[PDB]
């Protein structure tokens, strides 16, 4: 999920700019929804996940905000003491303690109901035991109990007026996110929220402790502590759910590492690139970011070393040459089903083998197929989610980097043998697979384009739709679920701020019992495809100059 | 009045909302939601509370059961519980928004029910407060706030100690999984903090 603010000093024709592109998958019926709210001291608009009561993205003509998932640690699991005899029971400070457990019953649509039991501890939910070692684990969310306060949090800071206000709302949202202002002068923010443990000195926070009393937490860290800033001295705020600041820690999943080789560094080289943007440059990120291949900007370099002393005659030095040619930029063939260069299927196929033949053989089965993945992933549907560096990859980075990489290097992943040799057995590799299926005329090969689905199952894999009502998109675009772009004290308009949206399909997923779609079933479905926006309204001038249709209900509590 | 809501959709469908309370306000924003997404907000309904096998079969018990696991239902109800009647109202008023669509939809499904609800063969019920709120504790705690692979890594940990003996295996752990990475981009530049 990525997300550009742009304040006064880096911004053309306007005071601030704000543009989000939160990515949660494509599906059927939109993601979100849209909404204004006014009256009982509310004046918004924008749209929302799951039509949230509070809207994650969206303005109230004084201020904008918007989001990006934060990936800190605010998880942690306790390894829970348990007794053969005195079931039911756990050690905690020297007693042993009950559990809290609650039976539940599953009713099934044709089959036999099914019952079982969930056990909870002072800790939190067990997720799992091992009676051979007598240990369950309890999985300890630093949110927990805080989730309806996050909740309202996010309604209320629709309400603030100024930085002061909308970072005490900041201050009450639990979940590790992180959260963007922008304003009407030109003032930008950002914080990276939530709530954090204040662990035990000692504590590796990637691995599980000791529930039985020492190892609990000393309580949560201050708000004082999250990583915040305002009005930064660059003019502007980039993430793409990389690290907030210098020495912070991420989440304990293994496949979730803050390296060197960052998707968010694709972002900066435009922001950096113009003195100033105008509202039309900053929207155009979004293109630009859609199509550029992640891999090319980090192992260009290392191939390009490698093959410097080869033959022109030499097909991986050929193989090479091409991609020194090439932007990264992946655009559609006419055919509207292959790429224009082959690029993309080059370095997937060398990061496959350099994988294979590094971090993958360092590594212990099955552990080594953590490590394997080149980040090009894809079915037939194309990705459900963002393109990113995979974790092989970041791995790889830093042993490329050899002694310029701050990450000490215990097991030498190039196994003695120097690295032009392994990064050449690679492009051997490469070129062998890849010309096998398209021939040596590599002016002529014509590899396939990742396509894009609006799925008919929600996240979670439950139907939210007829399977029918799933809809297909020619060109892959690693971009927002949404996009928002709102642009505060335009010199271009009288209007002090000017917003835009696109959700797709559309506003409504409604279909009348005899099959008749709804008006705004997919109104904005193309809009999506082709970069496109539509104007989001504030005013009541706005409102009812663009009304389509007026419904008044009289009603009391 | 006090007793209005008045609702204007724009040229997209995107409704707008006028009220003068709370309870008014968000009344109004639960009744265009059940207009607009009534299947997809029963199926997420089902999806963040574990009750989707009973509609759709024995292919969701596994996906039910860990949905319940997941959570403390009692928790969340002692929350809503503890909230003031403005905050309370929020919640209150959206239930009661879907549930006044929900009782024409119910009343008239020749014309109102969602295609949908008879192609899976079942109807909307109405909800409650809880149920609004599991709806942004299941996809907005549990999708991007939950996240750990703790038991996962002491497994990985443990096979590399068995392959590079004690010190080494944990050594290869920091060159796999390091806790941080100065050279990584920040979105906080570091003359700031
Ligand atoms: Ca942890």
């Amino acid at each position: 999920s990525n997300m550009w603010v742009i304040g006064k000093s880096k911004a053309q024709d306007a005071k601030a700019i704000m543009v989000n592109g939160p990515q949660f998958g494509w599906y059927a019926p939109a993601y979100t929804y849209g909404i204004g709210l006014h009256g009982a001291g509310y004046d918004v608009t924008g749209n929302t996940p799951f039509a949230y009561p509070g809207l994650v993205f969206g303005h109230n003509g004084v201020i904008s905000w918007g989001s990006t998932a934060g990936f800190g640690d605010d998880v942690d699991i306790f390894a829970e003491r348990l007794s053969a005899e005195k079931p039911g029971y756990y050690l905690h400070n020297g007693k042993w303690v009950k559990m809290l457990s609650r039976e539940e019953t599953i009713t099934v649509k044709n089959g036999q109901a099914e019952t079982f039991t969930v056990w909870r501890t002072v800790h939190g939910n067990i997720l799992q035991t091992d009676q051979t070692t007598q240990t369950a684990y309890a999985k300890s969310r630093a949110w927990d109990g805080k989730e309806v306060a996050s909740l309202l949090a996010w309604t209320h800071q629709m309400k603030a007026k100024n930085w002061q206000e909308w970072t005490q709302q900041a201050a009450k949202q639990a979940l590790t996110i992180n959260w963007y202002y922008a304003d009407v002068n030109g003032n930008i923010g950002y914080v990276h929220t939530g709530a954090y443990p204040d662990r035990q000195s000692g504590h590796d926070p990637r691995l599980p402790v000791p529930g039985t009393g020492k190892w609990d937490w000393k309580g949560l860290l201050p708000f004082e502590m999250n990583p915040k800033v305002y009005n930064p001295q660059s003019g502007y705020i980039a993430n793409w759910n990389n690290s907030p600041q210098k020495d912070y820690p991420a989440s304990d999943l293994f496949a979730f590492l803050w390296g060197g080789a960052d998707r968010v560094t694709e972002i900066d080289r435009l922001l950096e690139q113009k003195p100033r943007l105008t509202a039309d440059q900053a929207w155009d990120v979004i293109r630009q970011t859609s199509r550029q291949d992640l891999n090319l900007r980090l192992f260009l370099p290392t191939l390009q070393a490698a093959t410097s002393g080869l033959t022109q005659s030499d097909p991986r030095r050929q193989l090479v040459e091409t991609l020194t040619r090439w932007d990264g930029i992946n655009l559609l063939n006419d055919d509207g089903k292959t790429w224009q260069q082959p690029g993309s299927a080059i370095l997937n196929v060398w990061l496959t083998s350099m994988l294979k033949r590094t971090v993958v053989a360092a590594v212990p089965m099955p552990f080594d197929k953590w490590y394997s993945a080149s980040g090009y992933e894809t079915t037939q549907d194309g990705p459900t989610g963002s393109l990113n560096i995979s974790v092989g990859a970041k791995i790889l980075y830093e042993a490329v980097q050899g002694d310029k990489s701050p990450i000490p290097q215990a097991v030498d992943l190039f196994a003695g043998k120097p690295q032009q040799e392994v990064v050449l057995a690679a492009l051997e590799d490469t070129w062998e697979t890849l010309s096998k299926r398209y021939g040596n005329n590599v002016s002529n090969w014509k590899t396939p384009a990742m396509a894009l689905t609006f799925r008919a199952n929600n996240f979670f894999g439950v139907p939210q739709a007829a399977a029918e009502e799933t809809r297909h998109q020619a060109e892959y675009q690693n971009r927002g679920t949404e996009n928002d772009m709102i642009v505060f004290s335009p010199t271009t308009s009288d209007r002090p701020v000017l917003a835009w949206d696109v959700v797709a399909p559309g506003q409504s997923g409604f279909i009348a019992p005899d099959g008749t779609v709804d008006k705004h079933y997919e109104d904005q479905l193309k809009m999506y495809e082709n970069f496109g926006r539509k104007s989001l309204w504030l005013t009541k001038q706005d409102v009812e100059a663009h009304k389509e249709s007026q419904e008044v209900l009289h009603v009391q509590r | 009045s006090s007793s209005e809501i008045k609702i204007v959709r724009d040229e997209y469908g995107m409704p707008h909302i006028y009220a003068n309370d709370t309870w008014h306000l968000f009344y109004g924003y639960g009744y265009v939601v059940a207009q607009d997404r009534l299947f997809q907000m029963e199926m997420a309904r089902r999806s963040t509370q574990g009750t989707v096998a009973e509609v759709l079969g024995k292919d969701f018990v596994k996906f039910d059961k860990d949905i319940r696991r997941n959570y403390w239902p009692d928790a969340i109800r002692a929350q809503i519980a503890a909230l003031s009647p403005e905050d309370m109202s929020i919640l209150q008023g959206y239930a009661d928004g879907m549930n006044a669509w929900i009782d024409k939809v119910n009343t008239n499904p020749e014309t109102l029910l969602p295609k949908q609800f008879n192609t899976f063969g079942f109807t909307p019920k109405r909800w409650e407060p809880f149920d609004v709120a599991m709806i942004f504790v299941g996809t907005m705690a549990n999708r991007f706030s939950d996240s750990t692979s703790e038991i996962d890594n002491l497994a990985l940990l443990t096979a590399l100690k068995d392959k590079y003996g004690v010190s080494q295996g944990m050594a290869v752990f920091n060159q796999l999984k390091w806790l941080v990475n100065p050279s990584a981009p920040t979105t906080i530049a570091v003359q700031e903090s």
